[PDB]
């Protein structure tokens, strides 16, 4: 569960 | 409503002459004003304006500078002043009001017939 | 057309005239009946109005 | 000079009367208080500035006319489209309803009254007769009956027709502008008509001669109606100003004006009492006044270009509303 | 829920099909509004690009790249025009013609096409100029009579527009009164509004073929500024 | 958190006026054109960006800190959900915010013949194909992440969009421009307006989602450098500029047009 996506 | 227009005559050329319309029937300061003139075997043609509160005031190119023309709407009368006269301005002169108040155009004044216009004033250069 | 308007108006002139007191009368009178018919002025219960 | 003096005495002397009897500070009447006005439905369809529309006499049926071409009649009920005839010439300035709903006139810058019937239920609506003779743009076309019509135009004269030959009855011939509204009495023998110059003439159709002559206003007038009695009309003019006259004082009662409004009145109707003169302006909404104490009474705003059509209905129910916005709104009192 | 209502619901919903067949091809339709004098030669214009394709209005239906004009001229009217020209409020384009060969009535042309500019309904209407004629001007500029300078005092001090683009082999002295008439006009043009439309000045002769697609250039023109002013891009 | 609310507050802002944006259109009777229809179709892929990004972040405040507890399962699974709302939304408000451009230029340079190509009914037929294209890529971007091809798409898109909605505002500026230089030379009578216009909508477009997809195409590009990876650690602003978008773009398309402006006072008064 991060934070938007690809980080 | 009824414009009349006061003066006229025969003068030599070079003359000089008062044009005095007054109109009744309505507020005479909401309405830009013209005077019109017919010569014998011709059409009614535009000569001068004012607007409602002499803010602009204009003329055809044959009568640019030497005619004059203003308003007294506090007399509720408007004035041309005529000076050197020429041959071509043996005429009728008609103070016509224009249809709308408030407005910045004008019809209809050269029309054959217009709605509330002067009877005229005959003007004759010798 | 100078004839034809001078007998308009020698026969618009001779006309009656009754007093303006007597037509304010009249008007006064036709708005104050049929007054309460007038779905505008009333409005009427929206059972009855076709328009809700 | 001999016969314009004479015009000048009688002017006078016609003057001199009308105001000798002029015999308004009354209190007795009360307010009419806010008008309420509410768009009930709202009729959308039309292409381009709907500039003439006429109710039906069941009160529930309406024909709209429409710079696009298009005469429409409508059911106010159910907002359905009863019909949708496609006029010859795009640019109609009035429409009739026959009284007897059978029959629907339509004429504009075509100088032609055309008559459509409703009733044939064989193909669609045709066009029955094409009234010729007037030499400017029709204003105002009105049915006498299913055989009659008055019609106003752009060439200073009314006329008395008649569909079923193709010609013309009576002329009428007393006005020096364009005529622009005329309004039948509600007895259905003389017809009032405004001109652009600011005059408004009688006109009984079994003679033809001018019976009274109005004036007061100072531009064009631009719509006419009768009050619910045949015994006064309203006229609305580009000078941005309504004014009542009355026949038996044959003067000016009651001018409906503000130093707000400075556009001109686009057309002019009457409630069925009497008591709500309807006038739609060129500042793009309808304003109710109240005819007695000379006030304001309400607004109908909801139009986002000029207000052309304005019709109360027979029973009084529907208030319909043209505009070149494109759209028809009945309104209605909550 | 019933039959007759059924059946009312049923052509209204034929009705409102035609309707919207209808207004496809009026939106794309462009009506342009003719205007004139006795001596403008409107009726040659009419009847020179009518190869594209008591009563008291004449409709010219003419196709130029498929965008389908409907022009109406007006004929079998009174003198007056204060009143049946806002039927025209919504029209693309004012067509005036102008006869700027006489210098006698030259001026009152001048008024009407400043009463036609300055009027409401008409503030955002462009109104395209045809000076027709420019042969009859030519012949009486060559001839050497009937100078401008009579009729308008200010054509004295007054030189060719360094945008003027005159055709070869034609005189100063025609171009310079050819321009001093058009900037006439346009000086009445560029004086009033304020970016809400344009005057569109040709010079058109009475043999002048390709005359449509001057209404349809400048329809174009005249739309593209519109759209460009509204997405503030201009 | 933190700074939390920087997520949350510009989210809410898409409140206040995307909403509106919406009920603008479907309020006002004439505001039913192709473009209109496809500024509301803006107005909602803004909104859902705005509405999935912060729900995301509430729920990462929410698990990562000890306010609710929850199997790691489900968390994947919800995870993927709000991922795939965001790109979902984002790639719509990318395709209809390219459809405002090409109607403009469509309306412009066939001026005439307009109506004859595009009318409301074929409008809302290109709305329902952008949705419905846009619901598939995000799914698809989600289903398959970690996939070099996948952000490959999501990187070609923006870039091969950002070109069109460029030279489109282009060629409609310059000529606009031949229109100045005609009004200019005009007897008794600057491409500022135009030049600023163009601008600001070229560059709310830039300074909003060219960092992102820049992080995205550095993280196939240079991983392995600590240049890129200075920028990388940005990634935070990155999103936060992306929900700034959605503040951005009414203001840019909606709050301009004195339509738009007057439906939206009418709606104020209410
Ligand atoms: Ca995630």
């Amino acid at each position: 569960l991060d934070p938007x996506r690809w980080k | 409503v009824q414009l009349q227009e006061s003066g006229g005559g025969l003068v030599q050329p070079g003359g000089s002459l008062r044009l005095s319309c007054a109109a009744s029937g309505f507020t005479f300061s909401n309405y830009k004003m013209n005077w019109v003139r017919q010569a014998p075997g011709k059409g009614l043609e535009w000569v001068s304006d004012i607007s409602q509160s002499g803010a602009s005031i204009s003329y055809t190119g044959s009568v640019k500078g030497r005619f004059t023309i203003s308003r007294d709407n506090a007399k509720n009368t408007l004035y041309l002043q005529m000076n050197s006269l020429k041959p071509e301005d043996t005429a009728v002169y008609y103070c016509a009001r224009c249809p709308a108040p408030f407005t910045r155009d004008c019809f209809d004044v050269t029309s054959t017939t217009y709605a509330y216009r002067g009877q005229g004033t005959q003007v004759t250069v010798s | 057309q100078a004839r034809k308007l001078v007998e308009q108006l020698k026969m618009e002139a001779n006309i009656d005239r009754i007093k303006v007191s007597k037509a304010a009368a009249d008007l006064m009178a036709y708005c104050e009946a049929h007054a309460k018919e007038d779905p505008l002025l009333t409005p009427v219960p929206a059972s009855e109005n076709p328009f809700r | 000079d001999q016969l314009r003096q004479e015009a000048e005495q009688l002017k006078n002397q016609i003057r001199d009367a009308r105001k000798a009897c002029a015999d308004q500070i009354t209190n007795n009447i009360d307010p009419v208080g806010r008008i309420q006005m509410r768009t009930r439905r709202t009729l959308r369809g039309h292409l381009a500035k709907i500039y003439a529309m006429h109710w039906g006499t069941d009160s529930r049926l309406l024909v709209s006319a429409s710079q696009d071409g298009k005469l429409i009649i409508w059911d106010s009920y159910t907002t359905n489209k009863v019909h949708a005839i496609p006029l010859r010439s795009s640019w109609v300035m009035t429409c009739a309803y026959a009284p007897s709903g059978n029959y629907v006139a339509c004429g504009g810058l075509d100088n032609i009254c055309s008559i459509y019937n409703l009733k044939t239920r064989e193909g669609n609506v045709r066009v029955s007769r094409e009234l010729a003779g007037h030499t400017g743009y029709l204003s105002c076309c009105r049915f006498l009956d299913d055989n009659q019509i008055v019609t106003s135009s752009g060439d200073t004269t009314c006329a008395l027709w008649d569909i079923e030959t193709g010609q013309q009855t009576t002329t009428f011939t007393g006005h020096t502008g364009d005529v622009m509204s005329l309004s039948l009495a509600p007895d259905t023998r003389l017809f009032v008509s405004g001109a652009c110059d600011a005059s408004a003439k009688l006109w009984d159709v079994r003679e033809g001669m001018c019976r009274q002559t109005f004036t007061g206003h100072e531009s064009d007038i631009n719509a006419i109606c009768f009050f619910p009695n045949g015994n006064a009309f309203a006229t609305g003019s580009d000078d941005a100003t309504c004014r009542l006259f009355d026949l038996r004082a044959d003067q000016e009662l009651m001018t409906y004006s503000h130093d707000n409004i400075i556009c001109g009145i686009t057309s002019v109707s009457f409630s069925k009492s009497g008591r709500l003169l309807l006038a739609g302006y060129d500042d793009f909404n309808c304003n109710v006044w109240d005819a007695l104490k000379a006030d304001r009474a309400g607004v109908l705003a909801g139009h986002d270009n000029r207000v052309s059509c304005l019709g109360v209905t027979d029973d009084g129910m529907a208030v319909a509303t043209g505009s070149w916005d494109s759209f028809l709104k009945i309104w209605n009192g909550s | 829920l019933s039959a007759e209502d059924k059946a009312a619901v049923e052509r209204s919903k034929m009705i409102e099909k035609q309707l919207q067949k209808d207004k496809q091809v009026y939106r794309a339709t462009h009506r342009l509004l003719l205007l004139g004098a006795d001596n403008s030669g409107k009726s040659t214009i009419v009847k020179q690009m009518r190869i594209y394709h008591t009563s008291g209005i004449f409709e010219t239906k003419f196709q130029v790249d498929k965008v389908n004009f409907h022009m109406f001229d007006v004929g079998a009217q009174r003198d007056e025009r204060r009143k049946w020209i806002q039927c025209f409020n919504d029209v693309t384009a004012i067509i005036f013609v102008v006869d700027s060969s006489d210098y006698n009535r030259l001026q009152e042309a001048l008024n009407d096409f400043k009463s036609i500019w300055n009027n409401r309904w008409l503030r955002t209407i462009s109104v395209i100029l045809f000076l027709n004629k420019q042969d009859l001007l030519a012949e009486k500029v060559l001839a050497g009579k009937s100078k401008i300078e009579d009729y308008f005092p200010e054509f004295a001090r007054y030189t060719t527009p360094e945008d003027a683009t005159p055709e070869p082999g034609e005189d100063p002295r025609v171009t310079r009164a050819k321009y001093f008439i058009r900037d006439e006009f346009l000086r009445i043009s560029t004086a009033s509004g304020d970016g809400r439309h344009y005057c569109y000045p040709h010079f058109t002769c009475s043999v002048d073929t390709e005359n449509a697609r001057r209404i349809f250039n400048d329809c174009r023109d005249i739309i593209q500024r519109m759209h460009l002013r509204q997405y503030e891009l201009l | 958190g933190i700074a939390v609310e920087v997520f949350l507050t510009l989210g809410v802002i898409s409140l206040l006026e995307n909403i509106l944006v919406i009920g603008a259109i479907v309020k006002n009777k004439n505001l039913h054109s192709p473009m209109y229809f496809f500024v509301c179709s803006l107005a909602v892929a803004d909104m859902l960006v705005s509405m999935s990004s912060a729900w995301e972040t509430i729920t990462i405040y929410l698990l990562n800190n000890k306010h609710l507890v929850i199997a790691d399962a489900f968390v994947r699974h919800i995870d993927n959900v709000f991922d795939s709302m965001i790109c979902i939304s984002v790639v719509a408000s990318m395709c209809s915010l390219l459809a405002i451009a090409v109607d403009r230029y469509v309306t412009i340079f066939y001026a005439l013949r307009y109506h004859h190509i595009m009318t409301a009914r074929r409008s809302g037929a290109i709305i329902a194909g952008i949705w419905a294209f846009c619901t598939g890529c995000g799914i698809v971007f989600i289903l398959y992440s970690e996939s070099t091809y996948v952000i490959l798409c999501l990187i070609s898109m923006f870039f091969a969009m950002l070109f069109l909605l460029v030279s489109l505002y282009i060629h409609m500026f310059l000529l606009a421009r031949t229109h100045v230089k005609r009004i200019a030379a005009l007897p008794g009578a600057t491409s500022m307006q135009g030049a600023v216009t163009v601008t600001m909508l070229l560059g709310v477009f830039t300074v909003c989602w060219a960092p992102f997809f820049l992080h995205l195409t550095l993280m196939l590009s240079c991983p392995q450098n600590l240049y890129c990876s200075r920028f990388m650690s940005h990634f935070n602003m990155y999103l936060i500029l992306i929900m700034c978008n959605s503040v951005m773009d009414p203001l840019i398309y909606a709050f301009r047009s004195q339509e738009m402006r007057k439906t939206f006072k009418e709606i104020i008064c209410c």
